[PDB]
RNA sequence: UCGUGCCCCGUGUGGCGAAAGGGAAGCCGGUUAAUAUUCCGGCACCUGGAUGUGGGUUUUGCGCGGCAACGCAACUGAACGC
């Protein structure tokens, strides 16, 4: 029972759970045309998805590099400001 | 609507009570 | 529950997210 | 007069759940065959929730807000009185003497304890039986 | 004979993690992912992070030490240090106001925004990282995906427009092979772009372009890094273009 | 900085100083190596000295 | 011009060697050009188009019930310490030789 | 060395890939009978009375493990 | 991401100095002309590393029992302290 037990192309719609990085990946953006909003011509085609987030995808999921977050701010040096000595010693 | 499961915990900074926060000490470096 | 109705406000907060995130001396 | 009555807290001193806070289902003061002595039918805290601060996920906070009871049979001698009083209605008659004799009532009781005890926690009332003490 | 001491060997010296890599190569955050991006050093995961380091979470990356220990023979170390004390020479000229001199060291700084290229030269990275010209066509998918999403970008500081435009170019000397050498074989055309399958030299390279419009930048995406990937897919398809062109004995450049 | 030095300060490597023939000397004739050959299935050998 | 294909270590090492992780759930080695689908096509055919929009509609309905499930679990979780809290406050106002 | 007070855990321990050889050791004095298995680690005795039983046991032990009898007198 | 920085911490400073001080872990039998807790046979232990299996814990997420002293084959734990 044991040994039956133990005996018993990649896709990027079903990831595993362990992240690489800051977060796991998301599920991807939804690319189909709704019967509402399908065309009958080339020139009213409606492109669906972003071609830059598909790579960033392609190469977090093949692992080339690991999945981070923006950082819009930095923590800044914490300083004090002080007055030079030239402008405290001004006198008139 | 903010979660009552917060509360406040001020340190009072006097002698002999909680420790003393890091303060700028550049005048005495 | 609506499959269409399902679907077009997953692509419509789908977009709206895209959009939103590419936006005296 | 008397003091360990029902929905008394006291806190336990001996055993494995030295300094958890409990809370008293029933007192027994005359005794019963099988413990000769003063003593009660307790409920209590053993994992008390985890600290909530104000930039934290609601999954985190979720995860870190359950609570570990446990149920006891508990001598007076080794309970320290509290002044404080937690009624609390899902409490009634939930253990009795026969609850510890068999293992399944203990784990279903254990359920309901810790049903009304994050209720309870939720309501945001009674904050100091779920603080832990520090000792 | 003497005991050993816990943790001074296996996963400890097996692994290092980002902060204690760029910590042992001396390097700037910036510097270190553009390195590893180029010379294919890959995150890694041990079996037991606390083994490596106890401060470790799910978020820390991991790298192997002989792959630290092997950028640490770069040469592209010695061009980023040149490169940052040409830019302090340059400073002190423009606050001295030797606009001459500060001019004469710009024309050494080789900046994307004037040549074209990138900044610095990954001809030595090229052959490293494809032994074979096998190899080379066989990440040509990519390479060709990521240059014809990028020849149709508005300029940023990390990519500018002298450098889309040799994209453009690049692009367009590959399609110029491929219309002489009859290597296209199928095209589709899909929600998202156009798919192109050729056969160079009996491998299949499928790739996919988007459609002529306003293509979306999103900050869900790291463009700087992205920016990385151009310079090192540009040098490729270069000196790629030029192989096919000499096979097939035609002047290059165009 | 690591050294990058403009000139080796030596030219030639010098070959391994303890190789394996000045490793292995002889064996030795004893009887009590003649004895551990037969008894023990040990060869009995003199090396050199500063051989682990 | 330069043409490739035709201590310092010269010799790569072989964690260099090592392939990549896979973040697939199968662990095989994802394409960087996956080959399309004849359901993501323009103009698709009936079969594929109708096939992705019943998958796409089965997983828009299974993602709806369980948001609903779990709208439904946080309000009865607030409508038992809404209820929790009233007791407390009733019982406040009621504690006011061998 | 270890005593092995359950046939069960001996029948397992005999399976055991680490298991390089067994042996019997009869005491006709004490009327009892030992089978011993040598592991990796560990020398496992299980201790039984003399009996046919006990002799029929070693058809129940793995037939790939070699099983022998031990002489009256350990020749060096 | 103003991408070429920021944050935390204090306690100082290295080496030598004991075959009687402190200290991880080996016993029995046999064997030589001369060595043996070192060789041989059997039976073990310690230190460190990597990684499986079994078992354990978990939908009440991080064990259970005893009034208690505490027990049981397991039964998360970084910084900083006692």
């Amino acid at each position: 029972q044991l040994a039956l037990q133990k005996i018993e192309e990649g896709d990027d719609t079903v990831l595993r759970r362990k992240q690489l990085g800051k977060f796991k990946l998301p599920e991807k953006d939804l690319e189909l045309v709704l019967p509402d909003e399908l065309e009958d011509s080339l020139r009213r085609l409606k492109p669906e998805g972003n071609l830059l987030k598909d790579r960033y995808r392609s190469m977090i999921v093949r692992g080339k590099l690991e999945a981070r977050r923006k950082i819009p701010f930095r923590k800044q040096a914490k300083t004090k400001l002080t007055e030079k000595w030239t402008f405290k010693d001004f006198r008139i | 609507p903010k979660n009552p499961l917060l509360e406040k915990r001020p340190r009072n900074f006097g002698i002999g009570q909680d420790i003393q926060p890091k303060r700028n000490l550049s005048r005495m470096v | 529950l609506v499959p269409e109705t399902l679907l077009k406000k997953r692509k419509s907060q789908e977009k709206a997210r895209a959009e939103r995130a590419a936006a005296v001396i | 007069m008397k003091f360990l009555k029902t929905s008394r807290v006291c806190l336990v001193t001996r055993g494995r759940y030295a300094g958890k806070k409990v809370v008293i289902i029933q007192p027994v003061d005359q005794g019963t065959k099988s413990h000769p002595y003063g003593h009660a039918l307790v409920a209590g805290i053993e994992r008390y929730p985890s600290k909530i601060t104000r930039r934290m996920s609601k999954a985190r906070i979720e995860k870190r807000s359950k609570i570990k009871p446990f149920i006891k049979v508990i001598n007076y001698n080794h309970l320290m009185p509290t002044r404080y009083t937690l009624e609390l209605e899902g409490l009634k008659a939930v253990i009795n003497a026969d609850t510890f004799k068999e293992p399944s009532q203990r784990e279903e009781a254990k359920k309901t304890v810790k049903k009304v005890l994050e209720d309870r926690y939720n309501s945001g009332k009674n904050r100091w039986f779920f603080t832990p003490l520090r000792f | 004979g003497k005991a050993k001491k816990k943790g001074k060997s296996g996963a400890a010296r097996n692994y290092m993690t980002r902060t204690q890599a760029v910590k042992k190569l001396q390097l700037s955050l910036p510097d270190f992912r553009k390195l590893c991006i180029w010379k294919g050093i890959y995150p890694r995961e041990p079996r037991d992070r606390r083994k490596v380091n106890k401060s470790a979470t799910a978020s820390t990356t991991f790298y192997y030490t002989k792959d630290i220990q092997y950028l640490l023979h770069e040469p592209l170390l010695q061009k980023f240090r040149e490169q940052k004390a040409l830019e302090k020479k340059i400073s002190r000229a423009l606050g001295r106001g030797d606009v001459s001199n500060a001019a004469r060291l710009e024309r050494n700084a080789n900046l994307p925004e004037k040549t074209g290229k990138p900044r610095y030269t990954l001809n030595h990275i090229i052959r490293e990282r494809y032994p074979t010209f096998q190899d080379a066509l066989r990440d040509l998918d990519d390479c060709l995906s990521m240059l014809f999403l990028f020849a149709n970008l508005p300029s940023t500081t990390a990519v500018p427009a002298k450098m889309i435009a040799r994209c453009e170019r690049l692009c367009h000397e590959f399609q110029h092979y491929l219309i002489v050498t009859h290597s296209l074989r199928k095209s589709f055309l899909s929600i998202k772009g156009i798919y192109y399958q050729a056969n160079i030299q009996g491998e299949d390279i499928l790739w996919l372009v988007p459609y002529k419009f306003n293509q979306r930048i999103v900050g869900d995406v790291d463009f700087r890094i992205m920016g990385t990937f151009v310079e090192f897919y540009m040098t490729l398809l270069g000196f790629v273009n030029y192989r096919l062109y000499t096979s097939i004995g035609l002047k290059y450049p165009p | 900085l690591s050294r990058a030095p403009k000139y080796p300060r030596k030219s030639i490597p010098h070959e391994p100083r303890l190789d394996e023939h000045k490793i292995i000397i002889h064996p030795l004739n004893t009887e009590g190596a003649l004895k551990k050959i037969e008894e023990q299935n040990t060869l009995v050998f003199i090396v050199d000295v500063k051989a682990n | 011009t330069y043409d490739p294909w035709a201590p310092d270590p010269l010799k790569k090492p072989k964690t260099l060697e090592q392939k990549p992780i896979s973040l697939a759930a199968n662990g095989k080695s994802v394409p960087a050009v996956p080959k399309p689908t004849g359901g993501y096509s323009y103009n698709p055919a009936f079969t594929d188009y109708q096939q992705r929009l019943m998958e796409e509609s089965e997983k828009a309905i299974e993602a709806e019930r369980k948001r609903l499930q779990e709208l439904e679990l946080e309000r009865q979780k607030m409508e038992a310490a809404a209820r929790s809290a009233a007791e407390a406050e009733a019982a406040e106002a009621r504690a006011e030789k061998p | 060395p270890q005593e092995v007070s359950d046939i069960k855990k001996f029948i397992e321990i005999c399976r055991r890939k680490d298991a390089s050889s067994a042996r019997i050791k009869k005491n006709p004095k004490t009327q009892q009978i030992k089978f011993k298995v040598r592991c990796q680690r560990f020398l496992y005795t299980l201790v039984l009375k003399d009996s046919d039983k006990a002799e029929k046991l070693k058809q129940s032990l793995p037939p790939n493990l070699q099983i022998k009898d031990v002489p009256k007198r350990n020749k060096r």
